[PDB]
């Protein structure tokens, strides 16, 4: 029940190549926590 | 037409589908790309390359994903630096670490950068992030300073649920965080 | 749990989730795995792995793949060598040619092979293929010589819808294919 | 016109854990063009 929404208007097809690569990246410095992911799903459709 | 689709609801040790970055593995069913560890960088990328749009019909794609994360810190107060769902060239490779979170250079906008990214920022780095120091949800393209952001209260250890969808006639990305 | 998925109805010039060997490509928005010239192999495979069977668990997965093909020939009787959907290590890469598909190199079992195949083979090679000549559909496990067989009659230039599906529960593999 | 064929292969005992898909062609001394115009694939694994 708390619930945080973001929401932008990013014309994708200016910045990104025609075929790209998806993923996750996490970074620790002088401070730190252990990043996890434990589920994972993806959809996409090109007319 | 197009589509790619999987899901992976429980990663094992030899998840041959994701190419492994820096320090990111696999480990008790979890995809971790970090430790509660100093000065890392772990990244996880799926396999397949994915056609997301097409200068031949000008046509770009739909796409959802969702996720559910952790990030576990040794209390509250000293967290960071962050974690990324991101979109970049096919060739992608880990850039600068710490408060670039693995997927940026500079803050300075760079069209050759070609990755757009989400952000889950837990620490405040004054030259970029918003003033008030809080932690945040945020959309970043080609740059580390995010073109929009939503404070996000960090509930440490806790397991988080994130759907991002693009729609491609609107051309609007959302993304949504919810704790139970 | 795991899935993978993914449909390409149309294929372009530079079709980034497939992996090309020998001179298979795509043209014309159709994949070309061999044009009709001599003693040529040409093969295409998805870019992503797929988790088939887990040790661990003993659980094996259920898959379903449809295509639709043609086999283009000067005529109807001079045709040679047929095609192939197959099931292969991760690092496979093309085998012998002509009578063997690209596929398998011999037709005594090679438990090293780890490879098994459908073929839609339209030329009879004495040493291992049905003795009545005809061409067939058959499923191959580590060699050329089909465990089973089924006739077909090869409609030259005709578009071919296939389906391949397999059950884990059962262990039954099914391949149906239909002339429109 | 249709043709079917159906047979019990324990699949486990055959390939690795991990496997690539895909789909080969040849000519040897005869010849034909084997083209593919579009490809669905779905496969799911429980755990
Ligand atoms: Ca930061
Ligand atoms: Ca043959
Ligand atoms: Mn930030
Ligand atoms: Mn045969």
């Amino acid at each position: 029940e708390t619930s945080y929404t973001l929401n932008e208007v990013v014309p994708l097809k200016e910045f990104v190549p025609e075929w790209v690569r998806i993923g996750f990246s996490a970074t620790t410095g002088a401070e730190f926590a252990a990043h996890e992911v434990l589920s994972w799903y993806f959809h996409s459709e090109l007319a | 037409t197009e589509t790619t689709s999987f899901s992976i609801t429980k990663f094992g040790p030899d998840q041959q589908n994701l190419i492994f970055q820096g320090d990111g593995y696999t480990t008790k069913e979890r995809l971790t790309l970090t430790k509660a560890v100093r000065n890392t960088v772990g990244r996880a990328l799926y396999s397949s390359p994915i056609h997301i749009w097409d200068s031949k019909t000008g046509n770009v794609a739909n796409f959802v994903t969702s996720f559910t994360f952790v990030i576990d810190a040794p209390n509250s107060y000293n967290v960071a630096d962050g974690f990324t769902f991101f979109i970049a060239p096919v060739d992608t490779k880990p850039q600068t670490g710490g408060g670039y979170l693995g997927v940026f250079n500079s803050k300075d906008y760079d069209k050759t950068s070609q990755t757009v990214a989400v952000e889950f920022d837990t620490f405040y780095n004054t030259a970029w992030d918003p003033s008030n120091g809080d932690r945040h949800i945020g959309i970043d393209v080609n740059s580390i300073k995010s073109i929009n952001t939503k404070s996000w209260a960090l509930q440490n250890g806790k397991e988080a649920n994130v759907v991002i969808a693009f729609n491609a006639a609107t051309n609007v990305l959302t993304v949504s965080l919810t704790y139970p």
